[PDB]
RNA sequence: GUUUGACCUCAAAUCAGGUAGGAGUACCGCUGAACUUAAGCAUAUCAAUAAGCGGAGGAAAAGAAACCAACCGGGAUUGCCUUAGUAACGGCGAGUGAAGCGGCAAAAGCUCAUCUGGUACCUUCGGUGCCCGAGAGGGCACUUUGGGGCCGUUCCUUGUCUAUGUUCCUUGGAACAGGACGUCAUAGAGGGUGAGAAUCCCGUGUGGCGAGGAGUGCGGUUCUUUGUAAAGUGCCUUCGAAGAGUCGAGUUGUUUGGGAAUGCAGCUCUAAGUGGGUGGUAAAUUCCAUCUAAAGCUAAAUAUUGGCGAGAGACCGAUAGCGAACAAGUACAGUGAUGGAAAGAUGAAAAGAACUUUGAAAAGAGAGUGAAAAAGUACGU
RNA sequence: CGUGGAGGUCGUGACGAAGCCAGACGUAAGGUCGGGUCGAACGGCCUCUAGUGCAGAUCUUGGUGGUAGUAGCAAAUAUUCAAAUGAGAACUUUGAAGACUGAAGUGGGGAAAGGUUCCACGUCAACAGCAGUUGGACGUGGGUUAGUCGAUCCUAAGAGAUGGGGAAGCUCCGGGCCUGAUUUUAUGCAGGCCACCAUCGAAAGGGAAUCCGGUUAAGAUUCCGGAACCUGG
């Protein structure tokens, strides 16, 4: 009976958190702190063009990548995949992943259908950036791409 | 005359005779699956064929 | 062997002989009993005995819907068509009769639905 | 799960359920075996339901290796049954091993009237 | 004085036609408790609860104002929200406990006061052919003035397909490992598979494609009757279809937040007819401000400790979760109502222990199978 | 500090969890590893949450020791002795010899009830408070034959269908029969009577008729061989 398991939030504590956690992804220290390997760059966040909505395939996904050295963190998910304990092995969560990449675009239409199938990538849309995908765990300094227009869009 | 006559009962009461039976060999062998007990038993002093 | 397209082919004649023979031939295999198998014949005639039945009780029906489509009939029609009470009950039919008439004309009028469209 | 949305399924619960105690069809699903490449190249589909009087090769077993007409498929806990596919009991009479169709690859195939059509359907 | 044929009222039969009784879990209308609370108790509370009874549907029930009101405005009815622990009740103790509004979900206004049966005919929710029984007004300028069929699409059901490694070495009984090499992903959800698999298989994926269906509305096409009367706009008077043991009263109840002022029952008594009712005690007036009961229907939005299908999850994981993971409402107890358990697991493969010695038989010995028998059958640990 | 689960982070794994002995500490909650078992999964950290830690509650449930090889297997005194059979015999069976039962502390035949226990055969794990070749265990077949027995029928103490009336309601009290034209097929037109009305209720009230013996492994006044009789229409 009852239980409310429901929090509400308060739009002032709410903003503050995801303000602070974008600006988490700017400071790099934080960023290491939190468990990313990271390199070529550790100058942060990376913005790439406003062509990147129209990436068709996983090929480019990969490769793209891999220019700004960040496909060390693609490994990174790519192994090291943990076999949980417990009873959620009988649901779907026998395997956890790590969370690596983010890439948050402009388009209204939705999220970068190629760089979602990433090993432990997430994709979101700057109008619907929540807490969670700019700090999985809540430890802040998620490595993310951001689209030009989504730079705007962020302000 | 005896006992107890009524045609409707008494078939009832022999019907249920037979049902409580021993099982066929070929259950167990073709074999779902169970230490196969039947558990119907009906019982010659003991329980009561069913009031 | 038996297929029900065989016994729909045959006439009502042909049909009822196959009965008789059936009947004979499972009472072959009842006497075929100090063993035991006599039976891949008796379970498959078990489901011709069936056959025979539904198909005659089918040609009948059909002979009985179409002599009758010229007449009046049905309390057995009606039971297939409704399918009991409650069907029935959603029924009379209520639709179109209930606005089968006022006010409705007036409330209107459409050179309207027309000059619009497209 | 994914493809998340209004649907019947996901669901390992029932998966598991529904693969195992199976009605006879999704032991149909299982009737499948991954094809020869021969068979895959030309009927276009990577898997379909073997036949009696198809071949079928062994791949995982320590059967392995062999080939034989599949005797039988008994469908009702999937599995199959191969010609010469057995294993020997003590009183030293053969009697068949089961097989999952997972395990085994069919290398020929009798082509069937329905089944051919249905197959020019899959490619 | 007396009968006979016929008219209508009541009755009984009869066969026909038409429908109901019962049922499904809860949801959904009445009659009506207690312990319990107030640390006692009797009003109050528990509670208009539970129960019992009646009965309907896929939702039900309620509905276009004899409303709201405390102003000046709103404008049918539910539900949600909150009004508010406010008003109000009450040993004014304990407790009890709204509404109007504001705004939401969703919206809709109307409708009362020739029909049927028989037989025939067809393309049988119909109509034709026959026979039988039973908001209103005047005259003028006009403008507005139909349905049916067909296809496609709308929504439901169903089936089919359909990416990319099964490579090397090593370990192993087995690679689904490591290291090495390589590949797809619009599919890095999940499952299976001799181990820890995006690429083996199922599937999967923003997924595509084919067929079948009631019912409707959008679009396209197609048939065709006259009309008449309705309706708008404007002139003229005018006005009924507007519901009685009702409205209202007392005296007796019970219910409610309802308090001289909730709602309902009972007994008694009892109006008017554009007159009447309401506006939180009762009584003159003009008038204000609102509305016409004693009648009815009605889509949609809400519920469903869920019959029927499916998803989901920091749930539980075999003394837990249902009573029930299996033969479970089984086994079994009780005269009956009713009560009610324990109950999962060999192995990659059945390869599920030949043959022999010994034995009454049960069994043991050796031996065989397997990575493993202290893996040998209620057999994982 | 420790627990199950979630997510993220750090990883760990085909010999993991788990187990028992030990080994090292942390006062301490616990902690870490090893033996040698085991044959698939597990930690840490951060953050969180909760079917979150037990000796106990005449606590729940299961299992187990002592109590014990202990009480009971004792009042009809009933067996004994050859022998049958069997792998096995105090209790199965044969004989002999002996008692006991006696309106039935053990005859005959049935009513209720049981529900196949009957009969045959073959087993002995389980049962019979012990053996057990035995049995009524178990398993596997088989057996019950009705015009004349009895139910059916009747009505009885009343279950009471059944106006009307309370109660929403559940619930509860208080024409039917017989024909005549035809015609012998029963079609068919037409006429005439009469009181307090249904069914059920006793397998032991009352009541239509059957005995004699013969046969079965197991039925019998049923079947049969003879003989008889009844009931209806």
């Amino acid at each position: 009976t009852w239980r409310k398991w429901n929090v509400k939030v308060n739009h002032n504590e709410k903003r503050y958190a995801t303000a602070s956690a974008i600006a988490a992804t700017a400071v790099a220290s934080l960023v290491l702190a939190r468990g990313h390997r990271v390199e070529k760059i550790p100058e942060i966040p990376l913005v790439v063009s406003t062509d990147l909505e129209s990436i068709q395939k996983t090929k480019e996904a990969v490769a793209a990548l891999k220019a700004v050295g960040a496909h060390s963190d693609l490994l990174k998910v790519l192994k090291s995949k943990k076999l949980r304990a417990g009873k959620g092995k009988y649901r779907n969560r026998r395997w956890t992943q790590r969370r690596g990449p983010l890439v948050v675009y402009a388009e209204d239409n939705g999220i970068v259908k190629a760089l979602r199938n990433v090993p432990g990538v997430e994709t979101a849309n700057v109008a619907s950036l929540n807490l969670l995908q700019l700090a999985p765990g809540a430890h802040l300094g998620r490595f993310v791409i951001w689209t030009e227009a989504a730079f705007t869009k962020l302000d | 005359m005896a006992a107890q006559k009524s045609f409707r009962i008494k078939q009832k009461m022999a019907k249920a005779k037979k049902q409580n039976r021993p099982l066929p060999q070929w259950i167990r062998l073709r074999t779902n699956n169970t230490i196969r007990y039947n558990a119907k038993r009906r019982n010659w002093r003991r329980t009561k064929m069913n009031i | 062997g038996v297929k029900a397209y065989e016994l729909r082919t045959k006439s009502k004649e042909q049909l009822a002989s196959q009965l008789v023979d059936l009947k004979k031939e499972l009472a072959e295999l009842k006497v075929q009993k100090l063993s035991r198998p006599s039976l891949p014949k008796i379970k498959t005639v078990r489901k011709s005995i069936a056959c025979v039945l539904t198909v005659i009780n089918e040609q009948q029906r059909e002979a009985v819907r179409q002599l009758y489509k010229g007449k009046k009939y049905q309390p057995k029609d009606l039971r297939a068509k409704k399918t009991r009470a409650l069907r029935r009950a959603l029924t009379k039919f209520e639709a179109s009769q209930v606005t089968e008439k006022q006010r409705k004309k007036q409330i209107a009028f459409p050179q309207r639905k027309y000059a619009i469209k497209a | 799960m994914a493809k998340q949305s209004l649907d019947v399924s996901s669901d390992r619960r029932k998966a598991r359920k529904a693969y195992f105690t199976a009605p006879s069809s999704q032991r149909r699903v299982l009737l499948s075996a991954p094809l020869s490449k021969e068979l895959r190249a030309q009927y276009g589909i990577k898997a379909l339901p073997i036949r009696r009087d198809d071949e079928v090769l062994v791949v995982r077993g320590s059967k392995k290796g062999q080939e034989g007409k599949i005797s039988s498929v008994y469908r009702l806990k999937f599995a199959v049954q191969v010609d010469k596919v057995t294993k020997e009991k003590v009183n030293g009479a053969s009697v068949p091993i089961n097989l999952h169709p997972s395990k085994l690859v069919i290398t020929k195939l009798h082509l069937d009237k329905d089944r051919k059509a249905l197959i020019q359907r899959k490619g």
